[PDB]
C-alpha cells in the first residue's frame, strides 16, 4: 500500500491569498497524484489530473506542482468557494488509497478556548450510564489537544469528541469531549479534570468538579 | 543459461503486471529450467535520473531485452528518449508498447530501437487506403513543421506516388502559432475540398478555432485527421462530421506488455537455438564496447513472427514497427465518437453504421468540383 | 563564459590552455572570459559520461563545452544531443564520435556538430561527377534506414535540370546479396561511376560481390559517402583501389585547431547574446530535482550562431544543426591502398582539382588499359578551338570534349 | 448533462444484504470504467471496487475482499453493487464515480464526476426516543440540553420553540457503538440573566414523533 501525509491537517487563509497544500507519500510515485475539492455534504470534484494538469471547467487559480514523494498544491488567488477540504489521491498501485485530506479555513484572529465541564446529571445516574462532557468554544485554530483526567490518572480508549463546522458570523468552532465511564467507575472516583491545551493559552487550563458539591 | 529481461513501466502496477507476464510465460510455451529473470524500474521525473538509474538497475543485472512505454501526459514528456539513447550506446533491443511518436522510427538516431504500434506512418497509410476506397483524389495536407509531421507527409507523398497521384499543394504549419487563418484562406481557395491534417492536440484546437470562423465545416469538406486531433481540446472543438482514426487496443499497456514478453521470449530461445551468446556488460560504466550479438538479436527480433498474440498476426517492419495493426474508423455524431469502420491491413470494411459529414448532409460528397473562375 | 572542453588524446593541458589564451586575446573581445577548464578521459560510457557533464554544470556553471571523444561511437553525439536538450548547455561536436552527424535534434536542444550530413555530402559528390565528365550513374543502396533520404535528395536534384549537367537514366537498387540483382540493371546504365549507399560490412560486402562480378577494372568507378570510409587508417582488401570517398579528417585540420575554432565560435555566441538585451544568460543550478517543466526563461543561442563570423574563417550554422561550410575533402583510395587527399570543398561551396587528372588506378586485378589513349592536339585556328566552360547552367561540355593547358606568367619560373 | 445518481441506500440491521444502484446519464456506460468508493464519516475515502469494460476484471479492496459483489449492466447504463455481511464499520456514505482509463492511459482513474451520493448505516436497533438530560450549571454562563440515545436521525433541537438563536452550538450527532447517536445543544446567555429568565429547549424527534422539553436553571 502508499501512505499519503498532508500537513497541516486543517489551515486559514483569507480570500486573495496564496494557499499552500503539501502532500507527502511514503513511497515515490512519479507524478500519479490527484486532487479533489470536497464541499461540506457534497461529494468530492477533481480539480487537478496527474499533479500538474487542470481539469476542464475549473479555475485557472488551482496548479499543482512537485514529482516523486513530495507534491504541492498552490491557489493563486483564494476565493470564498475555495474553502473546502482536498484529498490528494495517488493510483500508483492497487489498492487506491487517498490522503487525510486538508481543509481551507477563514483567519480572522487568535480567539482563547471557553473552557467548561458539566457534571453527569441525576437523571442520567439513574438510568446506570454516566458521562463527562468537557465543553470548548470560541477556539482559533480548530486544532487542540484534549485530554481526560480521573483522580490524576491519565484516561485513552473510552472518549468520544464532537467538533462543529465552522461558523458563518464569528467562525468560532466548539468541540464537545464526551468520556464514558460506568456507575460503579463513577461512583469510585472523586477528581474529574479536563485539561484542553490550544494556542489561545499560554498554558494548559486544568478545571474539575470534586463529588459532594457538584 | 540465466537470462534477464529488463523493463520500464508505469510504477508498480505496471510492473507487477510484466513479472505476471514474465512468470506466465515461463510456465506456458517455451518451459527450460532456467528461462529468464524480470527486473523492472519507474519511470523517473527527470530525463537524466532516468537514464542514470536505467544504467545501473539494468545494464548491471546483465538484461538482454528491456521494455518501455510511453505514458501520454500533455504537461511532462515522460518520452522513452533518454532510455533509448542510454541503450543506444550499446545494443541492446528495446520494445515500445506505446511510443506513439515518430522520431524513433529512423534507426540513424535511435539505433537500436523497435516497438508493437505503428506511430503515425500505418496511420498515413490508413488515410491512403481510405482515400483510394472513398475514391478521393483532391487532398489539401495540412502538415506540421515538427518530424513526426514531416514523416508523415514523406510516407502519403511516397504512396500517392505509387500511382503516379500527386495532391495540388502541401500547406505547411507551424506549431503553436496562431495566425493560420493566412494558410485556411490558401486551402480554401484551391480545387481540392478534403483536408488531411495531422498536427497535436492544443494545434488541432487553434485550426479547428480559425476553421469554424471560415466556413470550413459546411458541406464537401471531408476531414481525415488523426488519432491527437480527437482527444482534449482538440476532441472539444472538433467540427461535426470528422472521419477521425483511433487504435484499436493501442491504449491498453497490458496487452503490449504480454505480447512484448511473448516475442522477447521467443526471440530469445531462437538466438540460443542458433549460436553462441555474448555475455551482457557486467556494469555500464568503464566498458566502451558495443555489443557483438547486438545486431543478431534485433535481427532475430525483427523477423520474429508471434501469432499468439492478442493482436493475431504479429510482425515487425524494415525499420521495427507493427504491421498490418487494427485501426478503427471513428466518426463524431452529435458530438460523439461512432466507430464505423476497422482496418484489418490492406482491407477498409465498414459496418452498417451511416457515416455523416459536416455541414449534415447525407449523401456522399465529392472533391470534384469545378471553379469555372480560372484566372 | 566559464567554457569547458573535453579531449581523449594528444594535447592534454597545456596546448588547450594556451590555445584558449591565444583565441579571445587575438581580438578586442567584449565578453570577460576569466578562464576555461579542460579535462581528459578515454572511455566514453553514458553514465559516465553524464556524471562528468553534470558535474561541469554544477562547478563553474558549465556554459557551454567541447567534446573530444576519441571512440568511433556514433551514440556518443546522441548522448551529448539528449544532455544539451535537458540540461539547457551549448555543446559543440568535434573529432570522434560527436563528428559524424546522422540524428535530427530536437528544437528544444543546443547541440551543434562540425560534421557533414547526407545532404551537403551528396552536393560534394555531384559536384565531382559534374567535374571528370560523369553523367550517366546507378544508385546500389542497403536497407539501411539512413538512405531514404539519400534517395530523395539524389531524386530532387535530378529532377533538377535548369543548371548542371544532363542528368542521365537514374536506376535506384536496394536488396539483399541474392536474387541475381545489381548486373540485372548494370547493363547500360552503368558505364560511368556507381554509387554505393552500405555501411562498412555492407560495403565490404557488395564490393567482394562486385569483384566477384564484371563490376571492376578501368572502366566505371565506385564514389561512396563519408561513412564508408570511417576509418581512413583501416582499409578491407575487398575495397578497389579506384574508390572514391568523401571524408573531412585531419589531413589539413587538428585537434588543436578544431577546439581552437570552437571555443571562437562560443566566445562569439556569448558576445552577440551578452549584445543583444543585456548580458549573458547563466545556466541551472544542477541536473537533479527539476520537478517543475523545463522551461527556457533566457534565449537560446540559436538566433545567435545562424550567422557567425571569426577572423576570415566563419564557421556559421543552418537551422538543422550542421555547418554551412564544412571541410568536406574528397579522398581516392591510392595504388597502394592509402586514402589520399585530392580536392576540397570548402572554397565558397566549390570542389577543388589538386592538379590530380582522373589517372586509372589498377584495380584489384591489373588489366591492359589500352582503351583511353593520349590524344596531344595543337589550337592552330579552323580545326581546334579552345574554349572555357560557360559559367551558366551546365557548366560544362555541350558539344565540344573536355579539354587540358597550361598557364605562363614568368619566362624564369 | 454527465451525471450519477445513487439509489437503493438505507437502514439495513448487520448480518444483512443490500443492493446499490448507480444510474449513468449523459454517456455510455460501457465506455468507461466504473468505481465504488465509501467515505466513513470522521474519516479520510477509501475506494472499495473496480470493475473493467468488459466486465471479466474486476479487483476488490483486500478490506472488505469476499463479502462485496459488484455488476454491471451496459444496456440498462446502471451499475449494480452488492453488499453482504455488513458491519458497524461499513457505515459510510457510498459514492459511484466514473474513470479514466479508457480516454486516457492504463491505470488513470482521477474518479470523476462523482454522484450526488448516499448514506448507508448499519445498526441492530430500529426506532429508540431520545433521552434529554439538561446540563446543569457548575460574563457569559455555558448552558445545554443533552440529548442522548435517540435513533434514527435526524433529530430538531430549538431554544425558547426557536427564538433564542444567537449564541447556540447544536454539535454533529456522533454514532456511539450501540448504534445510538447522541449530540448537543449548548447556548451561551450572560450570568445576570441566569434564573431570572428561564431556559427550555425543544427536543423533537421525526422518526419518533416524540417531543420532550427539560427545564433549564441554574444548579
Ligand atoms: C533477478 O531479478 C531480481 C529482481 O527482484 C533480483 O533481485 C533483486 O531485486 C531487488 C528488488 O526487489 C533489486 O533492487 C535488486 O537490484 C535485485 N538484485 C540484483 C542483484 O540486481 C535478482 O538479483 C535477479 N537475479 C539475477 C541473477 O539477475
Ligand atoms: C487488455 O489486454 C489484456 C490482454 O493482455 C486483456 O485481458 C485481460 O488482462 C488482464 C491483465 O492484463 C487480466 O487480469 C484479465 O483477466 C484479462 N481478461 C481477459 C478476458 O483475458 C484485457 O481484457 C484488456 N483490457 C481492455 C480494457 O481492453
Ligand atoms: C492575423 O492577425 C490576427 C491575430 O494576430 C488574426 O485574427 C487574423 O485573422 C490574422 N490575419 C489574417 C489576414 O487572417
Ligand atoms: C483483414 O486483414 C488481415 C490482414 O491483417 C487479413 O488476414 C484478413 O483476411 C482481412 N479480412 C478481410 C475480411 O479481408
Amino acid at each position: 500500500d502508499i501512505q499519503m501525509t498532508q500537513s497541516p491537517s486543517t489551515l486559514s487563509a483569507s480570500v486573495g491569498d496564496r494557499v499552500t497544500i503539501t502532500c507527502r507519500a511514503s513511497q515515490s510515485i512519479s507524478r500519479w497524484l490527484a486532487w479533489y475539492q470536497q464541499k461540506p455534504g457534497k461529494a468530492p470534484k477533481l480539480l487537478i489530473s496527474l499533479a500538474s494538469d487542470l481539469q476542464t471547467g475549473v479555475p485557472s487559480r488551482f496548479s499543482g506542482s512537485g514529482s516523486g514523494t513530495e507534491f504541492t498544491l498552490t491557489i493563486s488567488s483564494l476565493q470564498p468557494d475555495d474553502f473546502a477540504t482536498y484529498y490528494c489521491q495517488q493510483f500508483d498501485s492497487y489498492p487506491l488509497t487517498f490522503g487525510p485530506g486538508t481543509t481551507v479555513d477563514i483567519r480572522r484572529t487568535v480567539a482563547a478556548p471557553s473552557v467548561f465541564i458539566f457534571p453527569p446529571s441525576d437523571e442520567q445516574l439513574k438510568s446506570g450510564t454516566a458521562s463527562v462532557v468537557c465543553l470548548l468554544n470560541n477556539f482559533y485554530p480548530r486544532e487542540a489537544k484534549v485530554q481526560w483526567k480521573v483522580d490524576n490518572a491519565l484516561q485513552s480508549g473510552n472518549s468520544q469528541e464532537s467538533v462543529t463546522e465552522q461558523d458563518s458570523k464569528d467562525s468560532t468552532y466548539s468541540l464537545s469531549s464526551t468520556l464514558t465511564l460506568s456507575k460503579a467507575d463513577y461512583e469510585k472516583h472523586k477528581v474529574y479534570a479536563c485539561e484542553v491545551t490550544h494556542q489561545g493559552l499560554s498554558s494548559p487550563v486544568t478545571k474539575s468538579f470534586n463529588r459532594g458539591e457538584c | 543459461k540465466i537470462v534477464n529481461i529488463g523493463a520500464v513501466l508505469s510504477t508498480r502496477k505496471h510492473e507487477q503486471m510484466f513479472r505476471e507476464a514474465v512468470n506466465q510465460a515461463n510456465k506456458r510455451h517455451g518451459s527450460w529450467k532456467i528461462q529468464l529473470n524480470a527486473t523492472s524500474v519507474t519511470h523517473k521525473p527527470n530525463a537524466i535520473q532516468m537514464a542514470l538509474s536505467v544504467c545501473e538497475d539494468l545494464i548491471s543485472s546483465q538484461v538482454y531485452a528491456i521494455l518501455v512505454s510511453h505514458p501520454p501526459t500533455p504537461n511532462d514528456h515522460f518520452t522513452p528518449t533518454p532510455v533509448s539513447y542510454t541503450a543506444g550506446f550499446y545494443r541492446i533491443p528495446v520494445l515500445g508498447l506505446t511510443t506513439r511518436m515518430s522520431i524513433y522510427s529512423d534507426k540513424s538516431i535511435h539505433l537500436s530501437f523497435l516497438r508493437t504500434v505503428p506511430p503515425y506512418s500505418h496511420q498515413s497509410s490508413v488515410w491512403f487506403e481510405m482515400m483510394r476506397v472513398y475514391s478521393w483524389n483532391h487532398i489539401i495536407l495540412l502538415v506540421s513543421d515538427d518530424h513526426e509531421g514531416r514523416a508523415a507527409q514523406k510516407r502519403l507523398e511516397t504512396l500517392l506516388e505509387e500511382r503516379e497521384s500527386k495532391a495540388e499543394k502541401v500547406l505547411q504549419f507551424d506549431p503553436g502559432t496562431k495566425n493560420v487563418t493566412a494558410l485556411l484562406m490558401e486551402a480554401k481557395e484551391l480545387e481540392a475540398r478534403v483536408i488531411i491534417l495531422s498536427a497535436s492536440e492544443d494545434d488541432a484546437a487553434t485550426v479547428y478555432r480559425a476553421a469554424a470562423m471560415l466556413n470550413m465545416t459546411g458541406s464537401g469538406y471531408v476531414w481525415l485527421v488523426g488519432e491527437r486531433e480527437i482527444s482534449g481540446n482538440a476532441l472539444r472543438y472538433a467540427p461535426d462530421g470528422i472521419l477521425g482514426l483511433q487504435l484499436i487496443n493501442g491504449k491498453n499497456e497490458s496487452a503490449h506488455i504480454s505480447d512484448a514478453v511473448g516475442v522477447v521470449a521467443q526471440a530469445v530461445h531462437e538466438l540460443l537455438e542458433k549460436e553462441n551468446i555474448t555475455d551482457p556488460p557486467r556494469g555500464c560504466v568503464g566498458n566502451t564496447n558495443i555489443w557483438k550479438t547486438g545486431p543478431l538479436f534485433k535481427r532475430v527480433l525483427m523477423s520474429s513472427k508471434y501469432a499468439d498474440g492478442v493482436t493475431g498476426r504479429v510482425e515487425f517492419n524494415e525499420d521495427g514497427d507493427r504491421k498490418f495493426a487494427n485501426y478503427s474508423i471513428m466518426n463524431l455524431q452529435n458530438r460523439k465518437l461512432v466507430q464505423v469502420g476497422i482496418y484489418n491491413g490492406t482491407h477498409v470494411i465498414p459496418n452498417d453504421r451511416k457515416i455523416i459529414w459536416p455541414g449534415g448532409e447525407t449523401e456522399k460528397p465529392r472533391g470534384y468540383q469545378m471553379s469555372t473562375r480560372l484566372k | 563564459l566559464n567554457i569547458a572542453v573535453m579531449l581523449g588524446h594528444s594535447h592534454d593541458v597545456t596546448e588547450r590552455e594556451l590555445r584558449t589564451l591565444w583565441g579571445p586575446e587575438q581580438a578586442a573581445g567584449l565578453p570577460l572570459d576569466v578562464n576555461v577548464v579542460a579535462l581528459l578521459m578515454n572511455r566514453t560510457d553514458p553514465k559516465s559520461l553524464i556524471t562528468h557533464v553534470c558535474d561541469l554544470m554544477s562547478g563553474a556553471r558549465i556554459h557551454g563545452l567541447v567534446f573530444g571523444d576519441d571512440t568511433d561511437q556514433e551514440a556518443v553525439a546522441q548522448m551529448l544531443d539528449f544532455i544539451s536538450s535537458h540540461t539547457f548547455v551549448p555543446i559543440l561536436g568535434i573529432h570522434g564520435g560527436a563528428s559524424m552527424i546522422m540524428a535530427d535534434k530536437d528544437p528544444t536542444s543546443t547541440f551543434f556538430q562540425f560534421g557533414a550530413s547526407i545532404q551537403q555530402q551528396a552536393t560534394v559528390m555531384l559536384k565531382i561527377m559534374q567535374d571528370y565528365d560523369w553523367h550517366v550513374f546507378s544508385l546500389v543502396t542497403t536497407i539501411f534506414p539512413g538512405y531514404r533520404e539519400f534517395i530523395s535528395f539524389v531524386k530532387t536534384t535530378v529532377d533538377n535540370s535548369f543548371v548542371g549537367w544532363d542528368m542521365q537514366n537514374v536506376i535506384t537498387l536496394d536488396t539483399s546479396f541474392e536474387d541475381a540483382k545489381t548486373q540485372v540493371q548494370l547493363k547500360k546504365i552503368h558505364s560511368s561511376v556507381i554509387l554505393l549507399y552500405c555501411s562498412k560490412d555492407e560495403a565490404v560486402l557488395i564490393l567482394s560481390e562486385a569483384r566477384s562480378l564484371g563490376l571492376t577494372g578501368y572502366d566505371f568507378f565506385w564514389i561512396v559517402p563519408s561513412l564508408v570510409s570511417g576509418n581512413t587508417e583501416l582499409i578491407p582488401k575487398e575495397f578497389p583501389s579506384g574508390l572514391i570517398s568523401v571524408s573531412y579528417d585531419d589531413w589539413d585540420y587538428s585537434l588543436e585547431a578544431r577546439v581552437r575554432d570552437g571555443i571562437g565560435i562560443l566566445t562569439t555566441a556569448a558576445s552577440s547574446m551578452l549584445e543583444k538585451f543585456s548580458y549573458i544568460p547563466e545556466a541551472k543550478a544542477s541536473c537533479y530535482g527539476q520537478m517543475e517543466r523545463p522551461e527556457v526563461p533566457m534565449h537560446t543561442l540559436h538566433p545567435f550562431m545562424v550567422n557567425v563570423t571569426w577572423d576570415g574563417k566563419d564557421l556559421s550554422f543552418t537551422e538543422e544543426g550542421y555547418q554551412v561550410h564544412p571541410r568536406l575533402v574528397v579522398i581516392v583510395l591510392n595504388k597502394d591502398r592509402e586514402w589520399e587527399k585530392v580536392g576540397k570543398w570548402e572554397n565558397h561551396t566549390l570542389s577543388l582539382r589538386h592538379a590530380v587528372w582522373p589517372r586509372y588506378k589498377s584495380f584489384s586485378d591489373c588489366e591492359p588499359d589500352d582503351n583511353h589513349l593520349s590524344i596531344v592536339t595543337l589550337e592552330e585556328a579552323p580545326f581546334v578551338i579552345v574554349e572555357d566552360i560557360d559559367p551558366l547552367t551546365e557548366t560544362c561540355v555541350r558539344n565540344t570534349v573536355p579539354c587540358r593547358k597550361f598557364v605562363k606568367i614568368n619566362n624564369s619560373t | 448533462e454527465v451525471q450519477l445518481v445513487e439509489s437503493g441506500g438505507g437502514l439495513v440491521k448487520p448480518g444483512g444484504s443490500l443492493r446499490l444502484s448507480c444510474a449513468a446519464s449523459g454517456f455510455t456506460l460501457s465506455d468507461y470504467y466504473m468505481s465504488w468508493i465509501r467515505q466513513a464519516p470522521g474519516k479520510g475515502l477509501e475506494w472499495i471496487s473496480y470493475i473493467s469494460v468488459s466486465g471479466t476484471k474486476i479487483y476488490y479492496a483486500d478490506s472488505v475482499k469476499g463479502r462485496f459483489t459488484i455488476s454491471r449492466d451496459n444496456a440498462k447504463n446502471s451499475l449494480f453493487l452488492e453488499m453482504n455481511s455488513l458491519t458497524a464499520e461499513d457505515t459510510a456514505v457510498y459514492y459511484c464515480a466514473r474513470d479514466s482509463g479508457s480516454t486516457m492511459y492504463d491505470g488513470y482513474n482521477w474518479f470523476d464526476p462523482w454522484g450526488q451520493g448516499t448514506l448507508v448505516t448499519v445498526s441492530p436497533a430500529s426506532t429508540k426516543g431520545p433521552s434529554v438530560f439538561p446540563l446543569a450549571p457548575s460574563g457569559t454562563a455555558a448552558l445545554g440540553c443533552l440529548v442522548k440515545d435517540y435513533f434514527p436521525e435526524p433529530v430538531t433541537v430549538s431554544w425558547n420553540s426557536g427564538a433564542l438563536t444567537s449564541g447556540v452550538h447544536t454539535f454533529p450527532a456522533v454514532l456511539q457503538s450501540s448504534g445510538l447517536y447522541s449530540l448537543s445543544s449548548v447556548v451561551t446567555v450572560p450570568s445576570s440573566s441566569l434564573g431570572t429568565q428561564t431556559y427550555i429547549c425543544n427536543v423533537n424527534h421525526k422518526p419518533s414523533n416524540t417531543k420532550v422539553d427539560k427545564r433549564v436553571e441554574p444548579k
